[PDB]
């Protein structure tokens, strides 16, 4: 009971009808809520790209370039489910 | 003894194994209805569909009340 | 079936409609690849909606080496468009356009210079269109209270000190052409079209019959099937040069596309809209090509106003706004690659345009707009991506050249049709689709004719020659398209 | 999930010790409405202002 | 008043607790589970857009097929903004129904473009591929309030 | 003629300041606001930057 609502105007500025929409992001009004997915896709595969890369190294070990395969390969994965699914309208 | 042999056993076994149950069990017609074919008779009772998808006010059902049908417009086909 | 319509835009709207006015008992079957009518360059977002009876547009008026002003290509293009209001005003007679305001809504069209040199030229102009009776209620205004009392939006902050002018025609119109497609294709479904929405024509080839074998696929289910046409017509925006390609038909040998973006700004800020009810067409800035003419409009789109600022130049490798990023590689044949590099030597000037628009930061867009709207504060505008048009690259000798018109493309056999090109497009479908049942079926045509003519009173005549069946026509159409209200 | 628990917050009240309903044995958190409460029990919910939520 | 054949029973409350036996289901849709998870995808995301409650009714509405459609639709939890499509292949029937806050943002346009997206899938032989189709064609029509 | 791996430490440190340095101009040029912005946001109202910054 202690406790007045707030009114708030903050001034806005993309206008959001494209993007994320506030049923799956509350605050999409609020602040920065959508990074494109291209992004993200990119970013993953250029992580394991990175990953992969680091095997060509000064090292005699073994394990650290199979730990690199595994921690790519487990990137690629994760990046091929999501454009899959969202290629065919998040199915399986 | 043979270790390529006793390698191959243990890799191949459980796959000879896995799909042979396969086989016998995932081939097996499943507790799902089959697909309503449009020849056949509609026999399942009607199913009205929503999307849930706007706000609704409140969650509460009281003070909803009945403002009324309030149509707005009509369609018609026939296939 | 009889015949195919490949996409459900405008075109094929009126020329299905057409068909099943002239020949009721023919089969028709509409295919569609998105899940509605409509919903690519005929959506209206997608498309600036003018009506366009080159009022407003000075691209249509260049000043000749003598200082003359050529109005030929101003006077063809509201003849076309005065067919497509004939056709539109006997269509509402006979109950196939039942809803006139959700599509067609009466705006003054206006042309709108400013600086000395640009307003004697839109004196020149207004001086050549009046004497024509397609223009002579057009007005010239260079007074500033005058100016201020039509366009208070385009006045507020303006420094009248540099002389302004406009052309202003009271009786323009804007269009919501997705409206208009689906009342048309709403009318042919309701008469025994069927209609396949969600389904993507892959391939046509010729059977031995001279019927068409077109291969469909259900986008939805994955499943591909085949239906017979004895006409097909490839009303497929973008998407009808892959489509003219495939067919193989000699006369779509060597022809590229070029796929041309557009961005309009818009509000529906009542504090704006209520303080701008005109379509305000601009100059073209020098080397612009002739749709990059910049313009100020209201639309109706369902119901609301809106003001809509550009077009902006985009571009995207997709044919279709829901096209691919491979339309345009996959449109590279060895046949038309000569064209297609050819245009990049050829059109140096609206490569380096094209390039300039891309770079536009949102400020920068919401300065173009402050030539017109000087007052204009960037937080009341929103950047919408509009339709993606294909422009026609033809061989030109050893290059190619770019197309901004709108091509009919017809087998010689009249067995399959298809249009190419991107203005004016809309406003022309029915001249165009009249030229498509000229060319395709002129075994028919002249039994045709008489029941073309209740449809369009002046098929077959210049209106600017016979200037009593212009203002009958005229009054006809006005009062049935409710352009009085 | 944050932005969603103050949603839920706005919606539904702050949460509280829960009490079994007297006819039958419903159990129900008893929660707080922040703002006004319609003529029953639920709340009006409050629409979100950019500040913490109690 | 009665429960359902065998094993249901109204609670303390007005929830009826129900049960099924052991090996069948519940819902006993005649349609796969992919189908109608894309079905609730359309309904649910494809139609936020137009913001108004997109509804589907496979039953059988017979006699007057308007006057049927329109107390369906009344049925609807918000039918001030909503749109329902109804299907009967008993009656090889459909018939679109729409709320009075659901007027002159495109949806009397789409509404035939959506009717004959159904029809087309129906002639084709898919009732949950039209329903689908018209729902996806009738949401991209409408405009949101 | 030698690169050694300090000339990657020392670009990376540089992008690092680039970047730190022109964020504020970065994200307006991204998201698209330049309203004259006075009130803070909570950083689970911007899921986007929290998540950058995280
Ligand atoms: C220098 C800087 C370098 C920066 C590098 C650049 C990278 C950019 C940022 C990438 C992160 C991001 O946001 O990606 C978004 C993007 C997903 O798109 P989205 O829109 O955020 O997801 C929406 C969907 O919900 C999609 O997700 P979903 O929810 O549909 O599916 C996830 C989950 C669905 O379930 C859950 O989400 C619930 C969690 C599972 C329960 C726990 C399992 C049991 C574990 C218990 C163990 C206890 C001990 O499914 C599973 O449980 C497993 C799926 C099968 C995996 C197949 C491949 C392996 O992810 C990618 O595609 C990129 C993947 C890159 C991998 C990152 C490396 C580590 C993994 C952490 C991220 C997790 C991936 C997200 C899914
Ligand atoms: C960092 C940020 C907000 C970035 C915004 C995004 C942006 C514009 C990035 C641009 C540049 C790039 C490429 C950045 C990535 C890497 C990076 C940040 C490089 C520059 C490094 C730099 C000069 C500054 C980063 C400073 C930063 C915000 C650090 C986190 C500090 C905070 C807020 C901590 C929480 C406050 C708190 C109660 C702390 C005490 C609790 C503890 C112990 C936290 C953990 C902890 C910390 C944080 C130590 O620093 C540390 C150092 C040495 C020994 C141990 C510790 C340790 O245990
Ligand atoms: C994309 C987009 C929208 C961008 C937005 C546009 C934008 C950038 C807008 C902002 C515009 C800007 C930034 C304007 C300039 C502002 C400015 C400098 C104002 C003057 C400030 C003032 C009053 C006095 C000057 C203060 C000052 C020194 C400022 C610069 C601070 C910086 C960036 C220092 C970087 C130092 C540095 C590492 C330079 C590289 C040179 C190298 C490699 C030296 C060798 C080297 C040395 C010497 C080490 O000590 C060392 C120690 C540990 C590890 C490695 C190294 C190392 O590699
Ligand atoms: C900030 C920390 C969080 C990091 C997040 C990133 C998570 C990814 C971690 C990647 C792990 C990579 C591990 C592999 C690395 C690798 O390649 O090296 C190997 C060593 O393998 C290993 O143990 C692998 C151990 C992996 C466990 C990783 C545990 C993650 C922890 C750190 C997470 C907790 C974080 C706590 C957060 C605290 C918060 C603070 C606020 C071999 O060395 P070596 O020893 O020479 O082996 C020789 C033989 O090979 C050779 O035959 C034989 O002859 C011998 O010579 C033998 O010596
Ligand atoms: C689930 C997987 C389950 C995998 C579990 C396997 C565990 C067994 C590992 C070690 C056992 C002790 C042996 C210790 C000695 C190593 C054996 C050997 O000698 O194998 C021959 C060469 C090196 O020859 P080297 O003479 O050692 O000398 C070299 C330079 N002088 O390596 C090879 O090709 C063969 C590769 C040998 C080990 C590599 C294992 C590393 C990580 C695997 C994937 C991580 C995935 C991360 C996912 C995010
Ligand atoms: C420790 C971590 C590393 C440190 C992290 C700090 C560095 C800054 C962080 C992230 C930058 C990348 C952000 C993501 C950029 C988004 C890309 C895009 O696809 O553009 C979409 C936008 C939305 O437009 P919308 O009308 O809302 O439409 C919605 C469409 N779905 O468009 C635009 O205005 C913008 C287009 C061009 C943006 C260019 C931004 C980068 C400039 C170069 C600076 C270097 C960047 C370094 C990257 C690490």
């Amino acid at each position: 009971m202690s406790s007045t609502q707030d009114r708030s105007q903050l001034d806005p500025e993309v206008e959001r009808h494209t993007g994320v929409d506030v049923e799956d992001v509350p605050s999409a009004e609020w602040g920065w809520s959508h990074m494109p997915i291209g992004v993200m896709h990119i970013g993953g595969l250029l992580s394991a790209a990175f990953l992969l890369v680091m095997m060509r190294g000064n090292h005699v070990g073994h394990v650290e370039d199979w730990f690199l395969i595994g921690f790519a390969a487990v990137i690629v994965a994760l990046v091929g489910r999501n454009w899959w699914l969202r290629r065919r309208g998040w199915i399986r | 003894m043979s270790t390529a042999l006793t390698h191959g056993l243990i890799g191949g076994v459980p796959l000879v194994l896995f799909a042979v149950l396969a086989l016998i069990f995932l081939t097996r017609k499943g507790p799902h209805p089959d697909t309503y074919k449009m020849s056949d008779p509609w026999t399942h009772a009607p199913i009205l569909w929503a999307a849930e998808e706007p706000r609704e006010h409140g969650h509460g059902g009281h003070g909803h009340d009945s403002h009324g049908v309030v149509i707005g417009g009509g369609a018609s086909g026939k296939w | 079936t009889d015949v195919v319509l490949v996409g459900a835009g405008i075109m094929s709207a009126t020329l299905g409609t057409l068909i099943k006015l002239l020949e009721p008992n023919w089969s028709i079957t509409m295919i569609e690849r998105l899940d509605g009518a409509a919903a690519e360059s005929s959506d209206p977002w997608n498309n600036a909606g003018t009506g366009h009876s080159a009022l407003c547009e000075l691209n249509y008026t260049p000043a000749l080496p003598d200082g003359t002003i050529d109005i030929s290509k101003a006077v063809n293009v509201n003849e076309q468009f005065q067919v497509s209001r004939q056709f539109w005003a006997h269509a509402v007679e006979n109950g196939v356009l039942p809803d006139v305001r959700s599509f067609l809504n009466p705006v003054p069209h206006v042309s709108f210079v400013y600086g000395a040199d640009n307003v004697q030229y839109l004196k020149a102009r207004y001086n050549a269109l009046v004497t024509n009776p397609l223009f002579a209620s057009m007005e010239f205004i260079d007074d500033k209270d005058e100016f201020t009392r039509r366009l208070p939006l385009m006045a507020e902050k303006r420094d009248f000190s540099e002389p302004v002018a406009l052309n202003w025609s009271q009786h323009g119109t804007d269009v919501d052409f997705g409206s208009l497609s689906r009342q048309l294709i709403g009318f042919a479904a309701g008469n025994g079209m069927t209609t396949m929405f969600g389904h993507d024509v892959r391939d046509l080839s010729k059977n031995s019959d001279g019927s068409w074998t077109v291969k469909v696929r259900n986008r939805r289910t994955g499943n591909n099937f085949k239906i017979n046409a004895k006409f097909v017509f490839v009303g497929a925006g973008g998407g009808a040069l892959p489509l003219l390609q495939k067919s193989g038909i000699p006369e779509a040998k060597g022809f590229g596309g070029f796929p041309v973006g557009g961005a309009f700004l818009r509000t529906n800020k009542q504090h704006l809209t209520s303080r701008h009810n005109a379509k305000v067409y601009g100059l073209p800035p020098l080397g612009a090509p002739p749709m990059s003419v910049p313009h100020l409009d209201t639309r109706v789109i369902n119901g609301r106003q809106w003001l809509l600022f550009g077009p902006f130049a985009g571009w995207s490798p997709k044919f279709l706004k829901q096209g691919k990023v491979t339309d345009l590689p996959l449109s590279v044949k060895p046949n038309n690659l000569a064209s297609m590099l050819g245009v990049g030597l050829t059109e140096v000037g609206l490569l380096k345009y094209l390039i300039g628009q891309l770079l536009l930061s949102e400020p920068a867009r919401v300065e173009t707009l402050r030539e017109f709207a000087p007052s204009a504060v960037d937080s009341d505008w929103e950047l919408d991506i509009a339709g993606q048009r294909v422009q026609v690259i033809r061989r030109k000798g050893a290059g190619g050249v770019l197309e901004f018109g709108t091509t009919v493309l017809a087998a010689a056999d009249g067995s399959i049709a298809g249009l190419l090109g991107a203005s004016p497009g809309a406003s022309t479908a029915v001249p165009a689709m009249l030229d498509v049942l000229q060319r395709c079926f002129a075994d028919r045509y002249q039994a045709w004719t008489p029941k073309l003519k209740e449809m369009v009173p002046s098929l077959g005549t210049k209106l600017s020659d016979e200037p009593k069946l212009f203002e009958e026509v005229w009054s006809w159409g006005t009062k049935v398209l409710k352009l009085d209200v | 999930s944050l932005q969603r628990s103050d949603r839920e917050v706005l919606e539904h009240g702050v949460e509280t010790g829960i009490i079994k309903r007297l006819p039958h044995g419903a159990y129900v958190e008893l929660h707080q409405p922040l703002g006004p409460v319609d003529e029953h029990g639920h709340p009006i919910p409050l629409e979100y202002a950019g500040a913490p939520l109690p | 008043e009665l429960d359902l054949p065998y094993g249901s029973a109204l609670t303390s409350s007005g929830r009826i607790s129900a049960v099924t036996e052991p090996g069948e289901l519940s819902v006993h849709y005649p349609f796969p589970t992919m189908d109608l998870v894309v079905l609730d995808d359309a309904l649910k995301y494809g139609s936020r857009a137009a913001k108004a409650r997109f509804a589907v009714y496979i039953g059988p509405l017979g006699a007057d097929t308007a006057a049927t459609a329109r107390e369906i639709l009344a049925n609807v939890p918000t039918p001030e903004n909503a749109v329902l499509l109804a299907v009967s292949p008993d009656q090889r029937a459909i018939e679109v129904v729409y709320g009075a806050d659901v007027k002159g943002r495109g949806i009397e346009s789409a509404a035939p473009l959506g009717v004959s997206a159904a029809a087309a899938s129906f002639k084709e032989g898919n009732l949950i591929d039209g329903l689908i189709s018209a729902v996806r064609v009738m949401s991209a029509g409408v405009s949101p309030a | 003629h030698t690169i050694p791996q300090g000339v990657w430490v020392a670009v990376g440190m540089g992008l690092v300041f680039a970047l730190l340095i022109a964020y504020p101009f970065i994200e307006k040029k991204v998201t698209g606001d330049d309203a004259h912005h006075n009130l803070l946001q909570r950083p689970r109202d911007v899921p986007v930057r929290t998540a950058i910054g995280s």
